[PDB]
RNA sequence: UCUGGUGACUAUAGCAAGGAGGUCACACCUGUUCCCAUGCCGAACACAGAAGUUAAGCUCCUUAGCGUCGAUGGUAGUCGAACUUACGUUCCGCUAGAGUAGAACGUUGCCAGGC
RNA sequence: CUGGGGCGGUCGCCUCCUAAAAGGUAACGGAGGCGCUCAAAGGUUCCCUCAGAAUGGUUGGAAAUCAUUCAUAGAGUGUAA
RNA sequence: UUAUUGGAGGUAGAGCACUGUUUGGACGAGGGGCCGGUUACCGAAUUCAGACAAACUCCGAAUGCCAAUUAAUU
């Protein structure tokens, strides 16, 4: 059970932090979040 | 023994867990709906005030004839919208009862919308 | 002798003693009973002490019933040591009585040897007595 | 011995319900599958897998591990199914009384056994490595049981 | 059979009560068929007479003002201590 | 040498009924905090979070029964 | 006036028992072709019709059988006061719980149809 | 800290009783927990209703599984109350 | 501060509807005396009557508390 770090590949900077745990998700995981920079939902990576 | 369930009671049950958050008020009256195996009916109500202000049914005899039923819900529907229309043809939330949201309940609610009504 | 098999708590708060009986007034059992008047903790062994005293007077005749059971367990700290540190360990059970309580009941005897027994059986009770009969009217 | 006021008031059998019984597979994840397989050869529903509700002590059980299947046979086909295989059944089973006396619970329950023996009478399960009894139960439209017990009595051996 | 009775006036104080108990009278209430509810007092050891000779279950003669109504006597509290009767209820009969 | 075992609590925290039936509050006044729901919120009235029942409006409270053994706070507007 | 839909009211409204009713409603009821669907089953859901039936659901009349409600009078407890150290007493207000008499087999709003 | 001190125990947070029907309220008074977990055990839209008891029925450990009736949460609710 | 009115809350007291504790008596199901069964005895369930509770509650005061009135005194 780790802290993760989402990160945007257009805005340029990491504004969402969340946890996991590496035993049951050893992949890195994957979401759309909200870019108050691109003004609109883009997909965001874990580090 | 086998014991075959009332099936209007259990409609009551769903309709009340339905009808919990969604009221009339005036400026968006319920639009209740109660089906039988022969007919169908419809109502236009305020419950702040607990009066109704418009009604419409297959069983009335300015719609009568043998369409399947369906047809039926749908001109029972557009002329319910008529009689809205009178007064206050503008929004409203539509009371499903406790029937699932398909087929002839569906057809009253698209011949409503398609016709004037706002919801 | 008489107490609980098991009790959600081991140690309790101390009864309340003053007041008046709030129930069990009344013989229902047998016939002849010994009512208290006035109030006291019955420890179990004096409740042993006066059963074994009243039963072997009757010579195995009747029936004897005891309408009092110690529900109640009170501690005791070993000897004489300093003040607070804990509450101590539990060293007897009691019930508490008040004015009006049938403490016992007799039937399948004479009404003598039943005032008699119930006479010998006070003596061993650290309340006063008084003998009663199964009321009417 | 019927007297029914209306047509309507005519007690028929509801309902047939046959389970593959408790299938408990510690390591017969296989047989289960085969049991499976047989309660599908057996009638023309598809069967459908138990599951445990509780877990009973002093047995590898918990909550889940399909242990057992339930089939639910109430249709005309189904009917007809029932009554030839209760036909077929009556001549394989070398019974002369058939079924119990006191089977209804009172409330008009068959609750009829099996024991694998008239189970597989279509083919024979020689590929079978354990035995399949079953649990029948047949379910009564009728209030009385003694009626109940002499509406089964027809076209029945008990 | 026969108990006479006394009309009890509005509102006795407690120790209006404990004064009547201590005397030989006993509160009591009237209530039932054809009579609406009338708090009287009866005199103590005339009660037990009556109710020896008549049983628990028998009918009374009670006189109350200038009627008299058949009653049976319904409940009565009891005093374990001290032996007294403390209340009695009656109940009209028809 | 004895000891015990037994030495501790938590915090008290506050809670219960925070104005009056009958008084006049504002926008978001808190009227009552709880755990669970001991009293449901009616007419105008939110529940939080942690079950806190706060207003929506201005108006009066009315603490009232709801069914056979459940209680209610409402409040209403003109004042 | 009857029935139906939809609301308000702490079961005085419930559960139980007995008895009657139907083309004006409603339901059981016919079937699974189509919309749709069932860890399988047109059982349930959904759709298409009107052959039968009041048997059931439901509606009306009877009963207080269980459940619910419930006085008056008395008792317990207790604010205040006055005595007192009694496992207390006296006065004055408030006043239970249990129990008894008794109530009760619902009351009422809006709409449509029938009257 | 401490019913002198030492020795022993304890030190932050959560829940209950003591606590005297608002809130608050002490003792080395009486009982227990925490220093996390979950990618669904989060959101939303649709459905659905239990334990248990009772009677039957191959295996039946008495009760596993199946069927009927009653059954107010007695079930269940990640983790103490 | 008092009169009137409205409200939140579970103490005293009571009670046994739940969770625990307890005394008698029935009823039956079971093991069981036997020669499988009688009876005993043993344990479980439902019942009838009667009791106990700081960490029980189908109930539930007196007081105290929060408020509002062109109310009366201060």
């Amino acid at each position: 059970r780790v802290n993760v770090t989402l990160a945007c590949t257009e805005c340029g900077d990491r504004n969402y932090i969340t946890t996991k745990n590496k035993r049951n998700n050893p992949e890195r995981i994957e979401m759309k979040k909200y870019c108050p920079r691109l003004n609109k939902y883009t997909l965001h990576r874990e580090t | 023994m086998i014991s075959k369930i009332d099936k209007n009671k259990v409609r009551l049950k769903r309709h009340a867990r339905v009808r919990t958050n969604l009221s009339g008020t005036a400026e968006k009256p319920r639009l209740n709906v109660y089906r039988s195996n022969k007919h169908i009916y419809a109502q236009i109500i305020d419950d702040n005030k607990g009066v109704t202000l418009a009604q419409a049914s297959s069983k009335d005899s300015d719609i009568a004839t043998t369409a399947t039923k369906v047809e039926l819900a749908t001109k029972v529907g557009e002329a319910i919208a008529k009689k809205a229309a009178d007064k206050g043809i503008k929004e409203i939330v539509f009371d499903r009862g406790g029937y699932l949201y398909h087929g002839r309940v569906k057809a009253l609610a698209e011949a409503a919308r398609e016709s004037g009504l706002e919801f | 002798m008489l107490l609980p098999k098991r009790v959600k708590y081991r140690r309790q708060h101390r009864p309340k003693t003053t007041g008046r009986s709030k129930g069990g007034n009344y013989v229902t059992f047998g016939e002849f009973g010994l009512q208290a008047t006035t109030t006291s903790w019955i420890t179990s062994r004096q409740i042993e002490s006066a059963r074994i005293a009243m039963t072997r007077y009757m010579k195995r005749g009747g029936k004897v019933w005891i309408k009092i059971f110690p529900h109640t367990p009170y501690t005791k700290k070993p000897l004489e040591v300093r003040m607070g540190a804990g509450k101590g360990a539990v060293e007897g059970w009691i019930a508490v009585v008040k004015p009006g309580r049938i403490l016992f009941e007799v039937a399948g005897v004479s009404e003598e040897v039943a005032r008699e027994a119930l006479r010998l059986a006070s003596h061993k009770l650290p309340v006063k007595t008084k003998f009663v009969k199964r009321e009417e009217l | 011995k019927f007297n029914y006021s209306s047509v309507m008031e005519v007690p028929k059998i509801d309902k047939i319900v046959v389970n593959m019984g408790v299938g408990d597979a510690v390591q017969n994840s296989k047989v289960l599958d085969n049991a499976v397989e047989e309660l599908e050869l057996i009638t023309g529903q598809k069967p459908l897998v138990t599951k445990a509700k509780k877990s009973i002590a002093t047995f590898r059980l918990r909550e889940g591990m399909p242990i057992g299947a339930k089939v639910t046979l109430r249709g005309e086909r189904m009917y007809e199914f029932l009554d030839k295989l209760i036909s077929v059944s009556l001549p394989r089973v070398r019974d002369f009384q058939g079924v119990s006396k006191k089977a209804f619970d009172g409330r008009g329950n068959y609750t009829l056994g099996v024991k694998e023996q008239l189970i597989f009478p279509e083919i024979d399960y020689d590929k079978v490595s354990k035995v399949r009894g079953m649990d029948i139960v047949i379910v009564t439209t009728a209030n009385t049981d003694e009626e109940a017990r002499e509406l089964l009595a027809n076209f029945g051996m008990p | 059979a026969s108990l006479k009775s006394i009309i009890r006036q509005g509102k006795q104080t407690r120790s209006d009560l404990k004064q009547l108990r201590k005397s030989g009278k006993v509160p009591a209430v009237v209530y039932g068929y054809g009579t609406k509810n009338v708090s009287v007092k009866v005199d103590e050891v005339e009660f037990i007479k009556v109710i020896r000779e008549v049983g628990r279950n028998g009918v009374i003669e009670l006189g109350v003002g200038s009627k008299t109504i058949k009653v049976m006597v319904a409940d009565y509290q009891f005093d374990p201590l001290k032996n007294q009767i403390t209340h009695i209820d009656f109940l009209a009969i028809n | 040498v004895s000891s015990t075992k037994n030495g501790r609590d938590s915090e008290s925290k506050r809670l219960g009924a925070k104005r009056a039936d009958g008084q006049f509050v504002t926008g978001g006044s808190i009227l009552y905090r709880q755990r669970g729901t001991k009293i449901y919120p009616g007419e105008n009235v939110g529940r939080g979070g942690d079950d806190t029942l706060f207003a929506k409006i201005d108006g009066v409270v009315k603490f009232e029964r709801k069914g056979r053994d459940k209680k209610q706070v409402s409040v209403y507007a003109v004042a």
